[PDB]
């Protein structure tokens, strides 16, 4: 969805350097300030949140 | 991390609870399996041949070891081209989550 | 082994030098026996070609056959193919008709040839329509035969590429006369890059309805295969200045520098099939079934440092082919050469030739310079897992010099976007002129530095 | 005022029947002074020898065409691939006669080669009409002859393109091996059941006792194979009620052969119409010179349409094949071949028989068990 | 109105300048005006360029 979109393909450029294999491992990322944002589909989020 | 570790488990949550309405309604028995890696699946050329390939979901689907993917599947033009889709039963979006 | 390298020319090269092309040639001697045969004719007749092997079948158990040519005979490997089947001898192809292209092979037949398929031909001409974004194309192939396999081969490779080609649909022809229906089916076609798939005899009809229905424009580009394109010498005047074509004919590699790899290709096989098992000289008797054979055996070989590996089909996997042009000379110049794997182009700068025949003006064509800046003109890489300039990106050219001793450099073919490319491109839109962009080299924006801007 | 035309057959009692025809070519066609002049080579048991006598006997003879036909070669390669090659060095037509194998159809191999019987990869032009007929949309393609089997498989891929359907699952192997039970047991799990089988008949005893010893013959797997693996030991070893196709007039050799001789005759004294009579020198001594006409003559032999003889409709397509032509529908009733149907250009036409399937009832299996 | 180029044909035989001409237009609309004799050709050409 990030690659197909022309101007969105910048900060693909950025997440080809970060991205992960599963949620949890990112959540618990996120959790300790080890990343700093995370984008995701908006009902796993809102569960655990 | 893992090269072979596969066993029994227990598998439940909301998806499962919608396969087993579906066989409630459907009659149709079914076997659960789960996909070898922890990828949804997209589409990437392999190393030689010029070849496209789908991997995870679609992979295990159009290798013909599955029949029907019950998932979080998001639904966009490219995976809609090769695999056919129902009507979607649950409605999101994208967002960010902080701390 | 005893091998035996038959020459059939009317061109005249003499045979010792292939007597010189054998002393210092395998100084390092991996086995036990090297013996060569040098053998020229004038006669490319089957009963030679029948005769002369069983008398070098006959003449102390030749293993090694190498054949070259320089007439235009296909069914010479024909022949050879059935003849290397029969007498379990691997036999080699070196160039001219003898080296074109055979559709299937047998698994008794350890024939082998110097040269491409029609598909690995099909992946460098698509390679070449990658490299300059001609993702609008069409195809017009005849009846003459493998044309199913190369439109199924095009319409799988589309499928299968991260390009997006717009594939108009594909124009066949009932027969090479100009019939109404095949007129009906080429009026109907409006892109520009048009593959032809034909042979000699029917190009000279088919560009002839070309200049007949206006499919020769400065934009229309025609892409040809090599079977097309044989003898550089008879070239008709019915051929636009401008037909690009692939063939792997290079001038500069002569036939001996190709029989000096070959048969450092049989002695590698030999050699290296001596490590595994003992009695390599295994031949027949005489023409009035082994097991161990060099057929599964030489799927990879490195014959002075050059890849020259064979693939399972019976092909070569690094084939030299180069891409040639028609100039406005009416010759053929070797524009482009074959990279490690991938591929390389001299001319980046794409020459016009926009008159195909002597009269053909219009001014259409812009030559657009423009500067590096940060909101306006943002020229990158290309990126490297597509090989595309994504649709807001617009190709572009820049002389990168890479040396400051020399003046050398080259136009290399980057990406550019911002806010400037939206304007040209929504020009281009509207005022509706093709455009060619470069960034310049000179300096910055312009100054007057004693009268020279 | 000569006419000279070679002759590879097999048998010398054909020989005059061959001679007949020939002389029956120059009969009902008018005072016209041209002559058809004869000779006739026989097997060898070696192939290069072949050649060798073919050539310096048929291309110093000058001839124009040349019909090849060797049934009774106990080699199973069963190639007249030699004297077609050296006739077309020169592009000389060479008319295949009994031969049937699918190589021959690629005309950049053999440059000038033509046919009268069809090859075994038109059989798949009779299969989809089939599924045309009972319904079936869903098939499974086996395929163990990786030499012309991509042929055939191309070919049905090409009759599914209107559709735009496929098959279920398509496999391939190596021709000659035994352990091929771990393709059919990859194929039990498959919904559908209508199997369609193209095999030689070393691979296909070996397929039917895999499929005897794994119980893949009873009720739903319905077969469907072409005349390969209904001959030989693959015949003893069939499973029962499998349906299979008959050339009719394909192993009558003579009829076809007088036939051809006809073809020939109407084909040359349509050419004769036409100037320009070049003809194929002595290539064998030193001409290498190849004859001018080849693709005009080939081209006057394409489109020739016939109504008289035993064949009598045949004509020629694009790939100079024989157009629209006769098989009998033959069926395993208890190890009995029995003719249940017969199909003619375009459409299979039932006769009055039973058309017992390889599971149960008379009734057609709709085998598609979806899970 | 959103109209396309003017499309002149100086002769209908010449069959190489016009029908570039006639390659253009992909408008659906198209105003004609010639003669009699003339629009027999012209519209024999358009009917194989579809
Ligand atoms: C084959 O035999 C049939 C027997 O009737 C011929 O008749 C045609 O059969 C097809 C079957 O699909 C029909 O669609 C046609 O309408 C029939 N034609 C007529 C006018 O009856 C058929 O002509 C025979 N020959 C061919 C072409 O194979
Ligand atoms: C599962 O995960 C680890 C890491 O892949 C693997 O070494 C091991 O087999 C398993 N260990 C656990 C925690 O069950
Ligand atoms: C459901 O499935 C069973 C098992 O196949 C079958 O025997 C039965 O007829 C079906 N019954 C219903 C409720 O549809
Ligand atoms: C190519 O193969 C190697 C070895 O399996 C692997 O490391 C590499 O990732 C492959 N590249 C791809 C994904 O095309
Ligand atoms: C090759 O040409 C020469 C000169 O004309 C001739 O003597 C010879 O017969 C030809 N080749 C052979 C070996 O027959
Ligand atoms: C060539 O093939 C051999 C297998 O026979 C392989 O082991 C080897 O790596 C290849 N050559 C080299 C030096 O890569
Ligand atoms: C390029 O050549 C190198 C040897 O210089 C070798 O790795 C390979 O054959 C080719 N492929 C690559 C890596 O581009
Ligand atoms: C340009 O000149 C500099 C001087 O330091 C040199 O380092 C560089 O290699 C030269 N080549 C290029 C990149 O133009
Ligand atoms: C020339 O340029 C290349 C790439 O910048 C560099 O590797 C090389 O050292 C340069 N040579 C000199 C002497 O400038
Ligand atoms: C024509 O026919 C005879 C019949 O025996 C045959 O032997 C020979 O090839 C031909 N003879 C002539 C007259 O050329
Ligand atoms: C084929 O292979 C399987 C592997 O388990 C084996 O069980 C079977 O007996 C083999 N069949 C034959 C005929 O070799
Ligand atoms: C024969 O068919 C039956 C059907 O249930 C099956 O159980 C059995 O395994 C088959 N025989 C063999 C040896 O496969
Ligand atoms: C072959 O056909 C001919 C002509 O009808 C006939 O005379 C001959 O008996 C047939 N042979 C058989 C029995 O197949
Ligand atoms: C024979 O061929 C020549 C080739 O130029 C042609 O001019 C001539 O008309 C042809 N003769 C006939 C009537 O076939
Ligand atoms: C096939 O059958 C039709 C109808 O009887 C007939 O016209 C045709 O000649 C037959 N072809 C053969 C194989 O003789």
């Amino acid at each position: 969805y990030f690659r197909r979109q022309v101007e969105l393909s910048t900060m693909y450029r950025h997440m080809e350097k970060h991205n992960y294999e599963s949620a949890a491992e990112a959540i618990q990322a996120v959790r300790d300030n080890k990343l700093h944002a995370f984008i995701w589909d908006s009902a796993v989020l809102e569960f655990e949140a | 991390g893992s090269p072979r570790h596969t066993v029994p488990q227990c598998c439940y949550g909301f998806c499962i609870d919608l396969l087993i309405k579906l066989a409630r309604t459907m009659n149709f028995t079914y076997e659960v399996h789960l996909v070898a890696d922890g990828k949804f699946g997209t589409q990437e050329r392999v190393n030689n041949s010029n070849k496209k390939e789908w991997n995870g979901m679609m992979g295990e689907l159009l290798s013909g070891q599955a029949d029907m993917i019950v998932a979080p599947l998001t639904i966009n033009n490219e995976r809609a081209q090769y695999i056919e889709f129902s009507k979607p039963f649950k409605y999101q979006g994208l967002t960010i989550l902080v701390k | 082994l005893n091998i035996a390298v038959l020459l059939g020319h009317s061109h005249d090269v003499t045979e010792r030098e292939l007597r010189n092309l054998w002393g210092p040639e395998q100084a390092t001697g991996l086995p036990l026996d090297v013996n060569v045969v040098a053998l020229l004719m004038n006669r490319t007749d089957p009963k030679s070609l029948i005769t002369h092997v069983c008398d070098l079948m006959s003449g102390a158990r030749i293993h090694g056959l190498v054949f070259g040519d320089d007439t235009d005979q296909e069914a010479v490997a024909q022949m050879l193919d059935f003849i290397s089947s029969q007498t379990f001898i691997p036999i080699l192809g070196i160039a001219g008709g003898a080296s074109m292209i055979m559709a299937d092979k047998d698994p008794t037949s350890t024939f082998f040839q110097f040269g491409a398929s029609i598909q690995q031909q099909a992946t460098v001409m698509l390679k070449i329509m990658q490299d300059y974004d001609w993702h609008v194309f069409s195809l017009v192939t005849t009846i003459f035969p493998g044309y199913r396999d190369f439109i199924s081969f095009i319409k799988t490779t589309v499928d299968n590429s991260f390009v997006g080609w717009d594939m108009q649909n594909v124009i066949t022809l009932d027969t090479s006369f100009e019939d109404a229906k095949t007129q009906v089916q080429l009026k109907k076609i409006h892109s520009s890059v048009i593959l032809l798939y034909c042979s000699k005899d029917e190009a000279v009809l088919i560009l002839s309805e070309a200049r007949s229905l206006g499919l020769t424009g400065y934009d229309f580009f025609w892409i040809v295969p090599s079977l097309v394109s044989g003898n550089t010498e008879l070239i008709p005047k019915e051929f636009p200045s401008g037909l690009i074509s692939v063939s792997y004919d290079d001038w500069d590699y002569s036939l001996e520098a190709r029989v000096r790899d070959g048969l450092g290709i049989l002695t590698t096989a030999a050699s290296s099939m001596l490590e595994k098992f003992s009695y390599i000289p295994e031949a027949k008797a005489s023409c009035y079934t082994p097991l161990h054979t060099l057929h599964q055996f030489m799927v990879n070989v490195t014959w002075d440092g050059k890849d020259l590996s064979f693939t399972e089909e019976g092909y070569q996997v690094h084939p030299r082919l180069v891409v040639i042009v028609l100039n406005k000379d009416r010759e053929w110049e070797k524009v482009g050469k074959w990279e490690n794997q991938t591929l390389s182009l001299r001319h980046a700068v794409w020459p016009r030739y926009k008159s195909f025949s002597d009269c053909e003006p219009d001014d259409n064509h812009l030559s657009i310079v423009t500067l590096e800046e940060a909101p306006f003109v943002i020229v990158e890489d290309i990126d490297p897992l597509t090989e595309t300039c994504v649709r807001n990106t617009v190709p572009c050219r820049k002389f990168v010099k890479i040396n400051n001793s020399t003046n050398e450099g080259m136009n290399v073919k980057k990406c550019c976007k911002g806010f400037c490319i939206d304007i040209l491109k929504k020009l281009s839109r509207t005022v509706k002129f093709t455009y060619d962009l470069y960034l310049v080299t000179n300096g910055k924006h312009g100054k007057k530095v004693n009268n020279v801007w | 005022k000569i006419v000279n035309i070679g002759a590879v057959l097999s048998t010398r009692k054909h020989e005059q029947m061959f001679r007949e025809a020939v002389n029956q070519a120059n009969k009902r066609h008018g005072s016209w002074k041209i002559q058809l002049n004869a000779t006739s080579v026989t097997h060898k048991p070696n192939a290069i020898q072949m050649a060798l006598s073919v050539c310096e006997d048929l291309i110093s003879s000058q001839v124009y065409a040349i019909l090849v036909s060797h049934p009774p070669t106990p080699n199973d390669h069963f190639t007249p691939t030699p004297v077609s090659y050296t006739a077309g060095f020169y592009r000389i037509p060479v008319l295949g006669l009994t031969t049937r194998m699918s190589i021959y159809s690629d005309k950049s191999i053999h440059l000038s080669f033509l046919r009268t019987v069809p090859p075994y990869s038109h059989q798949s032009s009779v299969w989809f009409e089939m599924m045309r007929v009972y319904n079936w949309n869903h098939i499974i393609l086996l395929v163990s002859d990786d030499h012309e089997g991509r042929a055939a498989q191309k070919r049905l891929e090409t009759l599914l393109e209107e559709r735009e359907s496929k098959a279920e699952k398509v496999l391939q192997f190596d021709p000659g091996t035994k352990n091929v039970t771990a393709l059919l047991m990859e194929a039990r799990e498959l919904e559908a059941r209508v199997i369609i089988l193209s095999a030689s008949e070393d691979d296909a005893a070996t397929v039917y006792r895999a499929a005897a010893m794994l119980n893949m013959t009873g009720s739903g797997y319905v077969w469907l194979v072409g005349e390969r693996e209904i001959s030989g030991n693959a015949l003893r070893y069939a499973p029962d009620g499998i349906i299979g196709l008959q050339l009719i007039n394909g192993k009558n050799e003579s009829a076809h052969i007088s036939d051809a001789v006809g073809v020939v005759a109407q084909a040359v004294h349509e050419l004769l119409e036409k100037e320009n009579i070049t003809d194929p020198p002595r290539g064998c001594v030193g001409n290498t010179n190849i004859w001018k006409t080849g693709p005009l003559f080939k081209r006057v032999l394409m489109s020739s349409k016939y109504a008289d003889g035993v064949t009598g409709r045949v004509e020629f397509n694009e790939d100079g094949d024989r157009k629209f032509a006769n098989y009998s529908i033959m069926n395993l009733q208890n190890r009995k071949l029995v003719q249940v149907g017969i199909y003619n250009g375009t459409h299979v036409i039932p006769n009055d028989r039973k058309i017992i399937w390889p599971g149960g009832e008379t009734e057609k299996p709709r085998g598609y068990q979806m899970s």
